């Protein structure tokens, strides 16, 4: 419990508690300055994370499932072993260089979802 | 070297205005600490400061002989000259003057004429004094 | 049998980054350091401990010493910002040897010096003596001239402001943590343990000394011995005391404070007639203790350079006052002791107080900086304090003797070290929410 | 006014003698500035008076080293080292404070 | 259109219907002053934004979750409720706010992860 | 039950919170910068009907907040002026008899002193008149200077600090500025017209921004304010203390008519490089004392509205007697305001030279000009007002006075009133208290028949 | 992405509209420091304004989405196949910019009375 | 059957809009301050637009605007931290300098003698330094006080930092971008057939000419004529060339460079001696290239006014000397070279170089700035300068009366001009990604 509290434990223990993470994400003299430019790069942070989520179709939620096929190149592991033996650090220093590739397929499969139901909606 | 001489009436009626002239060398008047002053001596006794002038035409008097002093400059040629109304016969003396200086230095940094105390620092030159008798 | 690959936010994933910390410090006139300005700090930190984690923690690395370095060095140059220039003080000064009720080692310590400073009015000067020390002032051909008169102008120091070192806390943005690492027996660099994360860190007193860690954190359980390189001479070899031991500084002389109009709303305040006797500034340290905290050095140092070699503490090797005297501030004057009472024996393997002569000065120059220093004003009263000093700043020999005779010496000129034996446990984290993991769900098409 | 005291009123000495002639003021003469404004006079049997010593201590220029002076306050004393045949006449005290000055009774020194 | 702020005296009925005109207003010594006013605006809003975004209403101002109503928060009946006012009924719920807000955090949360093993069983 | 919980984004809400509050003007002025945005054409005033808000004065953060930033502004407008430093010599001073009068005897004094040119070791003497508040005799020993004697002075904050001087190209006029609320923030309004200093206003709206608030700064007499609706009122935090200040509002105005008929004259040396000193030249004319002069009959009828409005907060059989300030430094004890660049210090014992018992001419009131202005009851931080060039006039509006209750009276009997004035703040409180910022809380719970479908 | 950022300038809104993410996606991307701070400011105000004013509307979290409102013939008095295939978004916007505000404001007025229909809706189950 | 509105969010649609941009240098103490930068990309690639026009104005957008304030507070922030020459407004005793004076040098150059202040206030020195006749003016042997003296005392230059002109890259933040312009026969304004898009714009060299464009970019085709109105004699004509040519800016002044100790710490470099041989400073450049070049501008300027007029060359119209002179920087010397040769020379319908009489000035208040300004210390040693003519700066003259015999002089109106022949292609903009289009498409309801 607590901020980070679930950084041991496994990813599926992890992944119940994740609002304790999210709500800490915005929480003459030099401090003026040095806090202004730090709550800003903060801000920054979190509306960058935040758009780049919501390009994709996960608009404002913390478990949401994609219809993309998961490469089986990418970890060659199964469901079991990631999810009830390893912790998200692990599984972060695995997936390191393979983050921006799955990120840019991500945009794409949202797209093409997003005309595939404004095209259907329109005919009638 | 500054040399001072005063000149006046050597015999002065009773209830006669008296007048003395001081003559002003190797030094002038006009300069930013000088001052000259006037002092009696009666014969035999103590010496007595009657009246000095300053630089920016400050005069000063004697508190029991104010109302009978006055004293007056020029720049012109250099001269002082000390008044003295209603003549006494006790008033009767040798009248000297002297100089005195405020002590003006100049400061190396800026180009300013400062000074330490505005005072007399001490009467340096003298003059030759005249003798005005008063008798009839 | 099928996986595809989601997104979860919010992870507990961190990465290492480096950002500007925020300022803490207790609601409790001036400071040289964060006035009341500051963000006041939380009176119930929170601590969550985290398992199953070994973080990789390494000093003499981390950003946070650096930016406390420049944070510190802005907040002395922002303090001395609005105080009067000492500009007009180089002029010739008439000094002389003092000696009333003098003793046979202050001798010629103390100058009498007269000189003709401006008054309030700029067409008018007075003359003024002040005392001045001899390790402020050198001679031009009885006359003398401050140490500063051919190097940048100091500016005094004004008496509001104090240069005591109220502690502060450095909190970290949104989006970022701090990792404290809980391993007691955990040196300089390694993968820690037990690391437990904050959101603020600890008292960090921006106390400045150049040999012994006044006022510092005690160690946990034993004295600990950190460096980049055990096995290099130079790297600035420190320590860490787990008990600390009482130092007693003090300058008897009851010096006066005057003040003389340097200038229109200015003031310069100098140094009047004293009070009394006069007598040199010390520190008493006890043998006892003393003896003791050095006889735990020598055993943790045996276990890294190894057993049945001796091993000798000996003073500075030479350079400035600053390198070689342990520099400090005590209730507002800066001191300069002779340390080489202390680290003086030879430890042979199966094996009342320490007084230490004292030099005060005036103009100084507090950082390793030509162009900007400082007068201190002479502080009226008898000076005292009692701190703790919780470890050394030792420094090898090169030699080739067979790992036999290694003598130990203190110096570190940089502040940098004494300001990383407290930042040592912290270390600077950027949160990375964004995760993606597989799992066997797939979005329905509506 | 400032009432000045002299004494003694005559001070017969023998020449290579030491001298000192005491002067005393009702107020205190230091100025706001710290000098104190005190000075001396020598009026020879015939001539007029000159400056001997200057703001208590300072000496006058081409004035003799035997002429010093010391004193603070209201209490002020003309030490003479030693005692000249030329060094006879009258001696006068005066203050600068503040106007009007006014001088000692003076202090008569005849050889014995 | 009452305006800006203007159906603050008003019911709750009426001024349920127009409080999209005060959502979507909620967005030298004069430049530091600007710009550390609009940075504490900026910030204001996004943690509103997002305490909000952390339930199922991320983009919807008007929303109805599926948390019981504890009656123990107000104990009053619902038709009086809605036609006092918003400004008489804020100071009474203000004690119970922070659980109500606990209790929407954890349902979301624990509906975010029924859905997620809702769509597994295809 | 079948009741559930359903969150609203947008409901109006208030709270009180301390926000910076960034202004806005109609639009060199240095004094406002000219740099803050400009105000909207057409301020929108929302009325909030049915809801009443509880307004309470002497706490509120608007007027400390523009006390703050009105200080910052001076301090920023007197930082690129030219510094006075080499000003502390040594004046020669001297008494002015060029056509003088009987008032102004001893008021004004013709200085001469050393001054530097634009060359270090060169230097020039230059001539000034300086006021006899902004000297200071140096050496006072040494007395019996002839009556014409050039006496030796000096300026007043040569020992204190030694200050800048007003730059002629910007001006001290009270341009109306605009506090705003930010995003997030609201300023409401009590358009109340019998609105007490402390309560619930009935009648309540909001604004974006607030109306023209001129800075003016004034110590006893509030000048060119804003008056009341139909009735006069008076305000206090504690009417039955005496240590607070009787804030008091006016309902119509009275004609002031302040001037200067000495026809100053400006003269400028070079004081150094680039710098320069805006020293008072010769006067052209004969010498009279600056006054201000008010109306008989219109002060008489204010005062006693202000007596009548006194008659209710104590017992009306009471006698309310005015007299004049008790004492202190002329900055408080005298009506010290701005008139045109110049500095007037005015003795208002005229106009509080009455008593009250329950049952065209005009008085003029002699003021003085000051030089040396520390213009926040500073120790060491003042200013030089350069001396303008011809006549002065000016015509304000007293909309109000800041009076004193002199304690210490028993039985009811003569409760007199004398003016006072402390801090600055004292003076823009009585334009702000209409305004009160809040903050506003958009999040709402509240029960309704729903709940989240599952999909 | 091959396109690049605001590569798809020129063509037309019918391929345009299919690489909207790049231009979405490059919204956020002393003296000097002060500036600098401003200008970051601004940008986040600036992205938050649009941002806000499509999630008042039914289109929170999604580029291409659609809404509720009869589009009126006056606005365009023209077909639908030569909108989509060869005018470009550049013109298109030159010929909304006129009344764009009356469109945004009538976005507004339905999606408040389509919630408040589901909200009158989610009643009984 | 109808339509419904449908709102795309991220549509290509540009707004013009004036934007602050931020600066982008390689990182390579600067006077643009280089430090004070965020660094650039190593690959600014570019984005070409095709299927559309962009309608570019010059002489109206906020770039050089910005960018002239951006100059000139960068050049006072980077002189801010320099000394003070206030003591220096003194009398000087000039005389004329021997040892051979020239006759193009005679009377130029003066040998001044003044009391200054050593590192002790209360001490003087009679020092001696040579000043230019252009940095001089008497007092009415004869005594001489500075020409910035009744007006603001300038600071020296830190020999420290260089004023060389470091290319520094703008770019416009997150919702802005900067179109550039890719036509060959590109127009002062109007629509540009080939738009590209470019994240930070090429290396722009913050250069100060008066007269003639120095090291700038070339054009790819042929001259090119730009103005505001061509018929209107008032706005200057700006001018680039294809193809530039060489100028050789010698000063065979062999000065030594002495430091002069003003005050503490504090230095005044002053012009020791000439050691070597007294020569006038002038600018070498080719007779064929720069007739070459001036029958290249004749070709391609008669088609604004005609083949058959008749265009003449001719010098400064007069007034000040660095509004009429070629004004420019070499290695930290300011020069004002005569230009009377260059633009002198009559065109008709159809041993080797020209030298060019230059002058130094040590005291230079560059732009229109009067108050502020910079004293130029001498810099030591032969200073040898070649650069390339990439540019003029022309202006009209009135009446222009039987439609022939067009006098062409000179400009130098604002330094505006310089950055405007370099920021001709780009021009800032602001994106709109909000968009409204109908489509068949409807939203389902519940
Ligand atoms: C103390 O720090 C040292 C480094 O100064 C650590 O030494 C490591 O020792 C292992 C032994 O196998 C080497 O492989 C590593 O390379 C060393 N580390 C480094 C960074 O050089 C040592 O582990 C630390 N001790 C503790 C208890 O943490
Ligand atoms: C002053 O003390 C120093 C140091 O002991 C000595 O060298 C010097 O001679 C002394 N000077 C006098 C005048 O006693
Ligand atoms: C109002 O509330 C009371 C108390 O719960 C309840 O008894 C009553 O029936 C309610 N009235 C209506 C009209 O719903
Ligand atoms: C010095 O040169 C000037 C012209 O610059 C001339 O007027 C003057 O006569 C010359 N003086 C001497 C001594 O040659």
């Amino acid at each position: 419990l607590g901020f980070l509290g679930a950084a041991g434990s496994t990813m599926g223990a992890a992944s119940m508690t994740l609002t304790v993470q999210a709500r800490n994400l915005l929480s003459l003299t030099v401090w003026g300055i040095k806090q202004l430019q730090a709550r800003v790069l903060a801000v920054e942070r979190y509306l960058r994370d935040q758009q780049l989520l919501g390009i994709w179709g996960c608009s404002g939620k913390l478990i949401c499932c994609t219809n993309v096929p998961w490469n089986s190149s990418w970890s060659n592991r199964n469901l079991s072993e990631i999810w009830d033996n390893m912790t998200w650090l692990q599984w972060d220093k695995e997936i390191s260089n393979y983050t921006q590739i799955i990120y840019g397929l991500l945009e794409e499969s949202q797209n093409q979802q997003e005309k595939n139901e404004q095209d259907l909606l329109a005919l009638d | 070297l500054v040399t001072l001489k005063e000149s006046g009436p050597a015999l002065v009626t009773p209830t006669q205005t008296l007048t003395l002239t001081c003559t002003l060398s190797g030094f002038s008047l006009t300069t930013t600490g000088m001052r000259v002053n006037w002092i009696r001596q009666a014969p035999g006794k103590a010496l007595e400061w009657l009246a000095r002038i300053d630089y920016n035409e400050a005069r000063f008097y004697s508190s029991s002989l104010k109302t009978r002093l006055s004293i007056s400059t020029d720049a012109s040629k250099n001269q002082v000259v000390l008044r003295m109304t209603n003549m006494a016969p006790v008033d009767t003396g040798t009248y000297y003057c002297a100089r005195s200086q405020q002590h003006y230095y100049e400061d190396a940094y800026t180009f300013d004429w400062y000074y330490f105390h505005s005072r007399d620092n001490g009467l340096d030159s003298w003059g030759q004094g005249v003798v005005v008798t008063v008798s009839s | 049998e099928n996986l595809w690959v989601t997104v979860y936010y919010g992870v507990p994933v961190w990465k290492d980054a480096e950002t500007t910390l925020f300022c803490a410090s207790d609601a409790k006139k001036h400071n040289v350091w964060a006035t009341h300005a500051c963000v006041p700090t939380d009176p119930n930190p929170q601590e969550i401990h985290l398992e199953n984690v070994t973080e990789e923690f390494n000093m003499w690395k981390n950003n946070m010493v650096e930016q406390m370095h420049t944070d510190i060095i802005s907040l002395w140059d922002q303090s001395l910002k609005p105080c009067v220039k000492l500009t007009p003080l180089c002029v010739t000064l008439q000094c002389t040897n003092v000696t009333n009720n003098i003793t046979d080692d202050m001798r010629g310590e103390l100058k009498n010096c007269s000189f003709n400073m401006t008054t309030e009015l700029r067409d008018k000067k007075q003359k003024v003596y002040s005392l001045f020390y001899r390790l402020d002032v050198v001679q031009i051909n009885k006359e003398y001239r401050l140490i500063n008169c051919n190097t940048s102008a100091c500016t005094q120091a004004c008496p509001k402001v104090s240069f005591e070192p109220i502690p502060i806390h450095y909190c970290a943005p949104a989006g970022f943590a701090i990792l404290k690492c809980k391993d007691k027996k955990f040196n300089g660099t390694g993968p820690c343990p037990s690391v437990s994360t904050v959101q603020c860190t600890h008292g960090i007193k921006p106390v400045v000394s150049t040999q012994l860690l006044l006022n510092g954190s005690l160690a946990e359980e034993e004295v600990m011995i950190r460096s980049e390189n055990i096995t290099n001479n130079a790297k600035n070899i420190l320590v860490q005391f787990n008990t600390p031991v009482q130092i007693n500084c003090t300058r008897p002389n009851n010096n006066t404070r005057k003040s003389i109009r340097i200038g229109p709303g200015q003031a310069f305040y100098a140094t009047g007639d004293i009070i009394g006797d006069i007598r040199q500034a010390h520190c008493n340290v006890s043998k006892a203790t003393w003896n003791e905290t050095l006889g735990k050095v020598v055993k943790q140092l045996r276990k890294h350079f190894g057993n049945n070699t001796i091993i000798r503490f000996a003073n500075s090797s030479g350079g400035d006052l600053e390198v070689t005297t342990h520099s400090f501030n005590c209730g507002g004057e800066f001191f300069y002791c002779n340390t080489s009472g202390l680290f003086n024996s030879t430890w042979i393997s199966n094996t009342d107080s320490i007084t230490l002569p004292c030099r005060i000065k005036q103009i100084i120059n507090m950082w390793q900086r030509i162009g900007q220093c400082m007068y201190a004003p002479p502080i009226q009263g008898v000076i005292r304090c009692v701190s703790n000093i919780t470890g050394l700043i030792l420094t090898r020999d090169g030699g080739s003797t067979n790992s036999t005779t290694e003598t130990f010496r203190p110096g570190g000129g940089d502040m940098r070290d004494n300001w990383r034996s407290e930042l040592y446990k912290y270390k600077v984290v950027k949160i990375e929410p964004l995760g993606v993991a597989p799992t066997r769900c797939k979005r329905r098409v509506v | 006014d400032i009432v000045m005291t002299q004494t003694p009123l005559s001070l017969p000495v023998t020449p290579g003698e030491p001298a000192s002639i005491s002067c005393r003021s009702s107020q205190s003469l230091l100025d706001s500035d710290g000098y104190t404004h005190l000075s001396w006079y020598l009026q020879k049997p015939g001539q007029s008076p000159q400056l001997l010593i200057s703001l208590v201590s300072n000496r006058a220029s081409g004035v003799p080293d035997r002429f010093s002076g010391s004193g603070s306050g209201t209490d002020f004393t003309l030490k003479l080292n030693r005692v000249e045949a030329e060094d006879v006449g009258l001696y006068y005290c005066m203050q600068g404070l503040q106007t009007p000055y006014t001088f000692g009774q003076g202090t008569k020194v005849e050889i014995k």
